[PDB]
RNA sequence: CCGACUUACCAACCCGAUGCAAACUGCGAAUACCGGAGAAUGUUAUCACGGGAGACACACGGCGGGUGCUAACGUCCGUC
RNA sequence: UCCUCCUAAAGAGUAACGGAGGAGCACGAAGGUUGGCUAAUCCUGGUCGGACAUCAGGAGGUUAGUGCAAUGGCAUAAGCCAGCUUGACUGCGAGCGUGACGGCGCGAGCAGGUGCGAAAGCAGGUCAUAGUGAUCCGGUGGUUCUGAAUGGAAGGGCCAUC
RNA sequence: UGCCUGGCGGCCGUAGCGCGGUGGUCCCACCUGACCCCAUGCCGAACUCAGAAGUGAAACGCCGUAGCGCCGAUGGUAGUGUGGGGUCUCCCCAUGCGAGAGUAGGGAACUGCCAGGCA
RNA sequence: CGCGGGGUUGAGCAGCCUGGUAGCUCGUCGGGCUCAUAACCCGAAGAUCGUCGGUUCAAAUCCGGCCCCCGCAACCA
């Protein structure tokens, strides 16, 4: 409900996300997270962006 | 008077196998809520504390610890 | 300690108006001079000389010159 | 009228009433009222048996009540259907075994007590008895 | 009590290592000497142990309980216990952080041939 | 420093042929001082509590550390971590000279100086004490200072007993009744 | 948000406070026309002649949605 | 002002004794249930797959209870 | 509709318009790991300061605490701080528990890539149990799997998701 | 072979608490110093390093003590399976199981693998 | 003891409308004007926002519990 959806978007260029929640109100900041990309089958940087 | 009648259904708890059974390997010993019964040799504990097999044998529930906790345990016999 | 939290410390040469040299450390910056120590404070030289306020029928008397 | 105050939970089950009772013998007094029936034994009929019991020894000596209520019994009210929920609470009693000393009282003579005890065990629905304080 | 904080400070530690059935290597230090035993996985019977008590180790050592002493007495236990057949070990810590003399009773057990 | 090889030299011969101990360390020694006070009134000033941490680290050569409520409770209108208070706790060496400067001077600057009690120790051989104002000590130039803080000293002792306490503070001169 | 009225400024002014007062009218117009049903539910519901009309309109009591009044940046 | 004298008073925490509890437990059965082995007895009485159904308004009695008034040929459950 | 205790008769389950309370969430740290620590409440002493703020000793010992109701649990802490971080990761899964089914849940271990630690090791969200709705119909991103003569394309399919 | 001390367990209060005494040749503890490796949301108090002047005060171990904690019968009582019975909202009989509390009493542990000192 | 609406100064009322100023009209008091009272001019006084707790730095406002008052309902053969 309070809690949005986002979804963290790869950026190894792949079309590969990760969905979660985050509160979107308490300031604007996208997440930065090292999460497993299974497409290029690597640790990358995940930026978020709906 | 009114205001009351509401109940959850039952979770199905307790022990699955009792002792002196033949187990195999990941099979479900007791389901909790707690730890009443803690880990003890050649088995686990789950996230909801429930106590599986790790390699066949025979169940067996101990009372080892200085604070009298029931272990349960595993021999593979 | 722990490396430069703390303000500064130093030997700073505190002593009395009666002499009574007395080195000790501190965090001032300059050198003081104060009143007496214990060592010359007018404690046991005025426990009577203290308690002193009172007296009416000696300042009446000096009152009664006839 | 006794009664507990802030107890923890408004409605009780019915239960049953088996077995004998414990506190059977006297031990703050010296002669005491002893019960011989079973049955519940409610907060009026016992104030109304201990008025009756501190007026016919004047007002000396001392008494004690040995029971206590701390059970609510409900009572459905009238022209009301079975059913849509429990009733509310009415009276307060205290279930009584056989072998419950009652009341029991000191510093009279036995004969005057013997008397106070029997104008109050006309006022009890349970049989009674009267039983002296005793060595053990 | 300065020593039942640190007998509970390594209980988890310790009872990890009854669990994974493994062979540890405990230590216990002192201000004056330190102490390194192997214990088997039973954990009532030990097989290998060093100390700096010993006549034969302490008599060339300038002062037992210091850094270079806890070498001394860590080549020792690597030497008896690969005589003995004793390789795959784990290191427990009794309490003590790895950081003094553990470290280097731990450092110089592991050069010498012991895994952990 | 100074105090310290006082207590050494002297002090452990006099308690001992006063108490006829056994032991070289059955004489009761001083373990530690602690200075602290609980503004109070850092609830809507928090710059009080900075002045308070400042005055301490100046009379002390040490950083204060600041102390929170424990427990919330509502009739001071605080609640658990709101900062209250500053402590310092002195040992060794820095113990001793606090403990030259205070009963050298700054007891002697005390207006209207009377005595220290006798029978302010918790029987255990502690003292306390509160100094009422924070302007008597010399590390101040009372101007400064802005309000009437006040310290609250702690002698921490490994005596027996207050008497044992009493003793050994009554063998460093210190001005009781 | 931005809604725009053709009007140099005296026209605006006209506009947004009239469509202002019409919100709050036909609000009105909705919250006291709940309340005369809400009479009605609350006296002849237990009725068993007339409790199947008032649970009639008990429901469309609830299917009236008023709309809401929003609080203006001008303080 | 400090409390300086007082009070036929109420009274927490602890100490000794006496009771009560479905939503109390520092104790704790009988039965019941799960697993192993062993005789004897039972026209496999056990399980799996497949063809065909009916039934899903129950009643009373004994024991354990909830509701009721420990009232009802009352009502709702467990087991026979 | 879902969660917790009793009724529920010491395995599981068990009804009533029976007795009592909660949910439609929160969190980018309140998760992972490594290192460290132990509470409530009373006594004395003390400056403002009082029955209750902060300080020092003593008793006490988990009567405290757990993001949220109740039950079970918790000192090796599952409670309280700090450093580094993203395992709140992808494909699977022996074997079990619970459901008439739809489904829900526990899970050692295997492969590829990570985090913490010296290392043994732990990490597939949080002390556990509530915080949620199938199918159809459509929206977005990726993939020549298909593409009604052939090459494209529209449209379907599969994976992620609303 | 006996005594003492240290480490790691089994075992879990008959094993813990309190009170009195006792131990420093070795081990242990307190302890000296701190610039150093390392740390204080301040403080070498804790953690850590460099050592030996001193002490056995504190702590710990050992010995004695029942003032507590703890263990705990036999007999009786309650309850209950099966089968009968009663004046059957509660009980009795036959038979099998048999508590809780309390009483008499027990009791301030026992033990294993290593490494030191002493005889 | 089932459902609603309210408690703000001596009286009648807002502000609660998404939290940051205790206000309006009568009234009370002390002066002035008048021969005197009213009217009128000047200055002023008060309340624990029912009570008790809760998140909030801050509550009349948001939340929970209790008290008081005023209304409504408690059906038909
Ligand atoms: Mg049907
Ligand atoms: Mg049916
Ligand atoms: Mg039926
Ligand atoms: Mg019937
Ligand atoms: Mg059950
Ligand atoms: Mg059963
Ligand atoms: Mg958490
Ligand atoms: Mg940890
Ligand atoms: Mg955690
Ligand atoms: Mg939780
Ligand atoms: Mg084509
Ligand atoms: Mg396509």
């Amino acid at each position: 409900g309070i809690r949005e959806k986002i979804k963290l978007v790869s950026s190894a260029g792949t079309g590969h996300f990760y969905t979660t929640t985050k509160n979107k109100r308490t300031k604007p900041e996208k997440l930065e997270l090292k999460k497993f990309d299974p497409v290029v089958r690597q640790h990358v940087i995940y930026k978020e962006a709906k | 008077s009114t205001r009351n009648g509401r109940d959850s259904e039952a979770k199905r708890l307790g022990v699955k196998r009792f002792g002196g059974e033949s187990v195999l390997a990941g099979s479900i010993i007791v389901r909790q809520r707690g730890t009443k019964f803690h880990a003890g040799a050649n088995v686990g504990c789950g996230r909801d504390h429930t106590l599986f097999a790790k390699a066949d044998g025979k169940v067996k529930f101990e009372v080892k610890g200085p604070k009298n906790r029931k272990f349960i345990s595993i021999e593979a016999e | 300690m722990k490396k430069d939290i703390h303000p500064k410390y130093e030997e700073i040469t505190a002593s009395c108006s009666c002499g009574n040299v007395m080195k000790i450390r501190s965090t001032v910056g300059h050198d003081l001079n104060l009143d007496v120590c214990s060592k010359c404070h007018p404690f046991f030289t005025g426990k009577q000389r203290d308690v002193a306020t009172g007296g009416r029928v000696d300042r009446f008397n000096k009152r009664f010159n006839i | 009228m006794l009664q507990p105050k802030r107890t923890k939970f408004r409605k009780m089950h019915k239960g049953r009433n088996r077995g004998l009772a414990q506190g059977t013998d006297v031990s703050f007094g010296s002669f005491g009222l002893k019960a011989v029936g079973r049955g519940r034994l409610t907060a009026r009929q016992i104030e109304a048996a201990r008025r009756a019991m501190t007026r016919a020894v004047k007002r000396q000596g001392k008494i004690w009540i040995r029971v206590f209520p701390d059970k609510p019994i409900t009572e459905k009210p009238l022209a009301v259907r079975m059913g849509k929920g429990k009733g509310n609470v009415e009276y307060w009693v205290a279930l009584i075994q056989p072998g419950k000393v009652l009341y029991e009282m000191d510093g009279v003579p036995e004969e005057l007590a013997r008397e106070a005890f029997k104008l109050a065990a006309a006022k009890l629905p349970i049989k009674t008895t009267f039983v002296t304080k005793t060595v053990m | 009590d300065k020593k039942s904080a640190r007998i509970r400070r390594a209980t988890r530690a310790r009872r990890k290592l009854q669990e994974l059935g493994a062979t540890r290597l405990v230590v216990h230090r002192t201000p004056r000497h330190i102490y390194a035993q192997v214990i088997a996985p039973n954990g009532s019977e030990v097989l290998v142990a060093a100390s700096t008590v010993e006549k034969a180790i302490a008599e060339q050592l300038k002062y037992t309980g210091n850094k270079d002493a806890a070498a001394a007495v860590g080549k020792a236990v690597a030497e008896r216990a690969l005589e003995k057949g004793i390789k795959d070990v784990s290191f427990d810590r009794s309490g003590f952080q790895y950081h003094g003399r553990v470290q280097a009773l731990a450092d110089a057990a592991r050069e010498a041939g012991l895994q952990f | 420093a100074k105090l310290h090889d006082y207590y050494k030299d002297e002090v452990v011969k006099k308690l001992m042929t006063e108490f006829n101990y056994n032991s070289v360390m059955q004489v009761p020694r001083v373990e530690k001082i602690t200075l602290n006070m609980g503004v109070g009134e850092a609830i809507a000033d928090k710059k009080l509590l900075d002045n308070a941490a400042a005055d301490l680290a100046a009379i002390s050569g040490q950083k204060p550390l600041i102390t929170k409520a424990r427990k919330s409770v509502a009739g001071f209108k605080i609640r658990q971590g709101y900062p209250i208070g500053c402590k310092v706790t002195l040992r060794g060496e820095r113990m001793w000279e606090f403990f030259e400067r205070l009963i050298t001077i700054a007891v002697p600057r005390i207006r209207d100086f009377r005595g220290l009690s006798a029978k302010s120790f918790d029987g255990r051989g502690n003292y306390s004490m509160g100094v009422r104002e924070q302007i008597i000590f010399p590390e101040i130039d009372y101007d400064k200072v802005d309000r009437v803080r006040g310290l609250d000293i702690t002698i921490t002792t490994t005596a027996k007993s207050d008497e044992e306490g009493r003793a050994l503070l009554a063998a460093f001169d210190f001005p009781f009744r | 948000e931005l809604r725009v009225y053709p009007g140099n400024y005296d026209e605006y002014m006209t506009a947004a406070t009239q469509a202002r007062e019409r919100l709050l009218a036909d609000n009105a117009k909705k919250k006291a026309q709940i309340a005369e049903l809400q009479s009605f539910v609350s006296r002849f519901s237990a009725n068993a002649s007339k409790s199947r009309q008032a649970t009639s309109r008990a429901r469309q009591i609830d299917k009236i949605k008023l709309e809401e009044v929003k609080a203006s940046s001008r303080q």
